[PDB]
């Protein structure tokens, strides 16, 4: 974006001036649409140097005369032009400007608009800064952030030392990872997205995007009415164990939810009973086991039963012993299909595996598990778009790390989503979303765009669940996937 | 309000 | 059709013109119920030299000073009688038509009245005639295909090379085969079949019909209230395996859900206990086998079991092994009671074994086991309704050729079923219909009337699925069976 | 339309039996229409020997089959071509005619379909014809007519001896005269006029129209937001005397409700007081007469009074005696404006002074009025549109006789009325329509479009009188007006 | 409208 | 339902 | 639609 700047400017020929027009009219817009009438509210209008401080001026120009009372703290030391010229404009406008500020100050506004630092945010906030910053977030008024909330990094969405929790944030051309990023997303509360004037195909050049609703309505695949079943896909679930005999029965459930045509469970007898006597429309293939967990003795008959279909999804309860390990790698070494691998065939994988196999994977990680399978730290992985891009890249894999934003990459487009609520972090629901996943490949879509279609309605299904977020279980989960997408058509 | 009258 | 129409004029002395003004008028009628006022629209007439081109002339020159605009392209070399006379009138009236169109004809008219060819088409279509059908079908206007859309066969429901795609399908006096079967019935759109005087009992004499609601409505049984089990039948489920514990319980389910006194299962221990976990309504009798299979030794078992039923079914989930192959057969030789035939108890039917029984049978096969049990590919039996009916008549028996158009037939009467969609392509839904017509049998049906119910109700069910069809799953078109019968009355 | 139906069959060409075929079924497109589903009805259709009967046989033979019994009593000797060809078919196709009725054979139907004589009706009906056709009418049961009610002459109205009285009446091409002037507009019932396929250029070509609302709508002239009084005209109305001091005031108020900008009453003092205690937005002149009566010495003052209006209005309650005829006739011959002449300036008019007259006239005549005018009966001239023709023709003027229906001719083209109620049929309600017919001729309406539009309006304003149509007065009938106004549009 | 004026 | 049956 | 995305 910030390239996308100044190619406007300076090879567009855009006025950096109007784009600063542009993006504080903006502001004003957003701000009447959330509040109504602007004209009885007193607004405290926080200024820093920068450009971010020059789109904060042209807020507070425009609003002169026609609000109750407006008031520019500016705590910066210089200005650039842009921010110059504005300043400027707002003082031959009748504006008022103090540099120095008492705890106190808010006590007269109702509404702060907070320009203090947008994406030229370097390093800790601290100092004057910080302090203002702390007083705004104590004081219950309506806060308003311009482009980023000041003190989210909008690269990462990381808290540099302290930041202002907005009410509002409008941010310009496009959103930025910061707003997508916790705890950078919580921070930006409701985002609006204005157009300031860049070319659109400078905006549709972005990498990076957020999944939406269109998005995953032109992806769903077609339901042709001269069709049977072998139309729709078969999967294979290889899961479960003594152990976890309920993993098995989720992640087949959520393939047929999606529009699976045909799902195959294998899992150790007795436990295969199980999903049959919840469910039996699912097929659910008795394993024998030595000790109740899948071991290479089971090899030739899993490779049998993946013949005869599109795609395998492996992992879901099938517990982390030596025997489990020997059977995953030896099984995906060998499996000429697309694979879903989730759970506890990620914490066995050898990524080496990975990397020979000439047919497609999808791994459905959460941090715990991505951080377990490259050595690193949870922290370290957490959100770390980069990390997981170099992974989908080096390994020829789609990566799926799960969080409350899950990242969807394949090393070279990278996808964010937004949908879903704390129901879902609860045991369960990643099984659900492995089958959901393997449906979709089963059904023809490209293991990206699978992995895309299912995250978003996989957490949209949980928004759809209508008392408290906190009780869902995955078996409700399950009952809302149709619903969720009948409403995204 | 802002932008236009009527 | 073709008979109906040579006897009306031929025999009953209806005049050929006069049937062909009925046909044309009714095409208005259907246009305006479907459009609203038409005197905004201008219309494009594509007319073949034949009578089906005739008819659209009778189409355009009703239009003629009552909408926008009218044109017609006539396409043909020679014309019949009726469309010369048609065409007279046409230009008559002040008609314009012209023998050529350029690509961007389609430009300057909103409706396509496609009136090129109807059952006198032969063969493939190409040169001009393809030409100006795969423009229109490119165009996004509105098109409203004179009795069949030009192009398709109107015995078979084939594309002949090419085919209109139409809204509005407006057919005389009957539907024809090719409205009925796909790809056909998905290019005729919406159909509309107008009456154009034939003599109702020509009409009510063609031997091939959808099945209606009304049809429908008049099979099911009655219920008097001076009633008890026994007056609702028996039905005995012979199915299952240690592979496929969960078809029994669809099928046993199906046949309770439309009304069934009592239902036992014959299912192999321990895979029996799934059944009434689910539903204990059910009976589910544990059968000790070998391996998990049904075999010789358990066919004095089976026979006693049925001694007490009205009805037995035999084949979802028995797994397919030369010992389900031995049992099966000794077992519909020996069983003198009505049987419903499906799933792997037709993949190991022995055909000789179905001529020699006395007792009745229906066959359920989707299209997949028929061309397995006649010895043909999937594509030479797919819709073949005459394949069907003569399977039906030398083994004596109700043959339920399963599709998204389902075919039920006894040899002499078949009728095809047209309701029903896409969340019935998933596993399952094949085994909750043979519980159904199993179930109506055991009430006092014919097979053929059982089988003729069973595939309205069982279609019926899932399009009153409240959320995405593609998510319907079997247990839940069980639990809308009840409200399809409901409906139905 | 005699020469209608030639000119479609000799010189268009279309087959007779074709535009029979059309009429009979667009009869059953109308009874089902009114009746909803005809299956559980039992129809008598009763034919004629001519073209009536055949349609009715083509009614006769549509039905069969599709409703619970069908009848024909054919009453006819002979039959012409295309009933003799239509009763052949409506044998053929199962049909049971009978040539003899008991005056029980009604107890069996529910509907009667009357197709005994229509535009064909010759003489008085007697015998047979006659008894079936009181028989009919004392039955109660539904009527529907085809073409017209037998025994009304289609070209006046009048019953010939005797005639069916029907509940829907379906009519072919164009409504005749004998359905819009009564008795026979009594009679018809509802009626619904069928396009049977004639050339719409014929159709359009006849000269004797009904006034719609869409012919209303499209002649109320243009309201310009630019305007001011002068732009919407000037009326003078003289009238009233010391005997009738109403009527002044409610032709002007007519003007003025119909948008009219000034509006200026010339009536004998004290009488002119009247109006503008009721209405002071009028201007009410006083005349000073000898006796309360208008005469040669208020000439010159109300020539006077005319050089600034667009049309004068005179007649209303003027009285009839020798010295205001020859004020009225001394007046008419010198005024060169418009003139809208009603009530006593008609019972005094020397019609030698309209001839000579260059300006134009309106006459507004109810049939006592033109009688006296014409020195006819009331019976020769009511509903007499031929002698109004003529008389309007020799007179060059506009002729408005007023009567349920009412009939407005300029001797070339005639218009006939059919809103309005009985609640007209008191004292007032022609002073209300002078009004309103000088008013759209200060508009910029013609004489012939200003009582067009006047007609039309004045009786839809008496249909929408909230309460019994018995209580509507003139004075009520003026506050309707504008809420007519705002309803054709 | 096409079949029936009223 | 004279007409035209679904 | 113009100026916001939501
Ligand atoms: N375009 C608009 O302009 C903005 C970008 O403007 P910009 O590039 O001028 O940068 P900016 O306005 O986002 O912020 C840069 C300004 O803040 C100061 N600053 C940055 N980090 C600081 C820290 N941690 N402590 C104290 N001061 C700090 C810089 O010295 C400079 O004055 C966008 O966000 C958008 O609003
Ligand atoms: O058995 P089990 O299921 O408890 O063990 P597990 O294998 O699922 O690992 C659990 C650990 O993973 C990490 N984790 C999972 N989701 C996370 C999230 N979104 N953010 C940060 N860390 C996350 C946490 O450190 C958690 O304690
Ligand atoms: N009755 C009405 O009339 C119709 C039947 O009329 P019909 O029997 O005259 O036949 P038709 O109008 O359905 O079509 C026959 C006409 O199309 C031509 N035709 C057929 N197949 C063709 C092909 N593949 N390529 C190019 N031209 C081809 C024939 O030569 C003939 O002119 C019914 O559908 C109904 O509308
Ligand atoms: O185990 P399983 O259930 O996969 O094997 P199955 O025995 O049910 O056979 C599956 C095959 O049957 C055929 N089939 C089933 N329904 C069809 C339809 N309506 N149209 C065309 N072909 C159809 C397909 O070829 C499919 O691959
Ligand atoms: N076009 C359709 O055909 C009709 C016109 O047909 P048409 O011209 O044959 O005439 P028609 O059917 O209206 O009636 C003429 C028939 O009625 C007989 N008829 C006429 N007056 C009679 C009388 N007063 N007493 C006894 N019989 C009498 C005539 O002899 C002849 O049989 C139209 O109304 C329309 O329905
Ligand atoms: O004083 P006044 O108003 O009683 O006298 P008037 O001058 O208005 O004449 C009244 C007479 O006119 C005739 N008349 C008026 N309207 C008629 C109608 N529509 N149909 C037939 N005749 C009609 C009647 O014969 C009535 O008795
Ligand atoms: N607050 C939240 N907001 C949105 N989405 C969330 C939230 N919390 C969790 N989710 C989503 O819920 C799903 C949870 O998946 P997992 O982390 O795999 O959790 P779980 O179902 O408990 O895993 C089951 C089992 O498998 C193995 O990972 C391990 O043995 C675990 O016990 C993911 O899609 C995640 O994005
Ligand atoms: N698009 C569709 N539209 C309408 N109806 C459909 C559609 N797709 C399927 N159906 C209907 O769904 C039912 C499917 O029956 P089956 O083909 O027997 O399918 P299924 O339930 O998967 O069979 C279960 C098992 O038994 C054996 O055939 C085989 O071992 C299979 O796995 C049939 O009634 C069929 O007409
Ligand atoms: N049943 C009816 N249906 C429809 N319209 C009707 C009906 N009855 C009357 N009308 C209409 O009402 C109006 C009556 O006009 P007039 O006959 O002139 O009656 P009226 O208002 O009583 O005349 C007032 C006075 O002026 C002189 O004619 C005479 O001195 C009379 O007393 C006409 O438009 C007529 O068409
Ligand atoms: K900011
Ligand atoms: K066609
Ligand atoms: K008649
Ligand atoms: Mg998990
Ligand atoms: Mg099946
Ligand atoms: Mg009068």
């Amino acid at each position: 974006m910030k390239e996308i700047d100044e190619l406007t400017i300076k090879e567009y020929g855009v006025d950096s001036r109007i784009l600063m027009e542009r993006a504080g009219i903006s502001v004003v817009l957003a701000m009447e649409e959330e509040l109504g009438n602007l004209s009885d509210y007193r607004f405290l209008v926080l200024c820093g140097g920068g450009n971010n401080g020059g789109d904060g001026f042209v807020v507070a120009r425009n609003l002169l005369g026609v609000v109750k009372d407006v008031l520019v703290v500016f705590l910066g030391k210089k200005k650039t032009p842009d921010c110059e010229y504005n300043y400027g404009l707002y003082k031959k406008f009748g504006g008022k400007v103090v540099e120095q500020f008492e705890p106190s100050i808010l006590n007269e506004f109702d509404v702060v608009v907070d320009a203090i630092f947008g994406t030229g945010l370097r390093g800790e906030i601290t100092g004057e800064y910080a302090e203002i910053i702390n007083l705004v977030n104590k004081s219950g008024k309506v806060v308003v952030s311009v482009d980023v909330p000041s003190g989210i990094d909008s690269n990462t969405g990381k808290v540099l030392r302290t930041a202002v929790k907005a009410d509002l944030t409008v941010t310009f051309g496009v959103p930025k990872i910061g707003h997508i990023l916790f705890p950078g997303r919580d921070l930006t509360g409701k985002l609006k997205v204005a157009n300031i004037g860049h070319p659109v195909h400078l905006i549709n050049s972005i990498n990076r995007y957020v999944i939406t609703r269109e998005m995953v309505r032109s992806l769903l695949p077609e339901r042709p009415r001269d069709s049977h079943k072998g139309t729709y896909g078969k999967v294979l679930i290889i899961a479960g164990s003594r152990l976890y005999s309920g993993a098995p029965v989720l992640s087949g459930m959520g393939s047929l939810k999606v529009g699976t045509g045909l799902v195959k469970l294998a899992v150790p007898f007795p436990q295969n009973l199980i999903a049959t006597s919840r469910f039996p429309e699912l097929i659910s293939v008795p394993i024998d086991t030595e000790k109740g967990f899948f071991s290479l003795q089971n090899l030739q008959e899993c490779l049998e039963l993946s013949k005869d279909v599109d795609v395998v999804a492996i992992g879901p309860g099938l517990g982390n012993n030596e025997h489990v390990r020997e059977f995953v790698n030896e099984f995906l070494k060998t499996l000429e299909k697309p694979a879903v691998i989730d759970a506890d065939a990620i914490n066995v994988l050898d990524t080496s595996v990975l990397k020979e196999r000439k047919s497609p994977a999808v791994l459905t990680p959460h941090p715990g598990e991505m951080a377990r399978l490259v050595k690193k730290t949870v922290g370290d992985v957490k959100y770390n778009y980069e990390l997981a891009e170099e992974f989908a890249k080096e390994n020829d894999c789609v990566l799926v790390l799960k969080s409350a934003t899950t990242i969807v990459t394949d090393g070279e487009k990278t996808l964010f989503n937004i949908t879903g609520n704390t129901g879902l972090s609860k045991g369960g629901s990643g099984d659900v979303l492995t089958g959901m996943i393997a449906g979709f490949i089963a059904q023809g879509l490209s293991p990206l765009e699978a992995s895309t279609v299912s995250v978003y309605l996989h957490g949209f299904a949980a928004e759809l669940f209508e008392q408290d977020e906190r009780g869902l279980t995955a078996s409700e989960l399950l009952r809302l996937i149709p619903e969720a997408i009948r409403r995204l058509k | 309000a802002w932008l236009f009258e009527a």
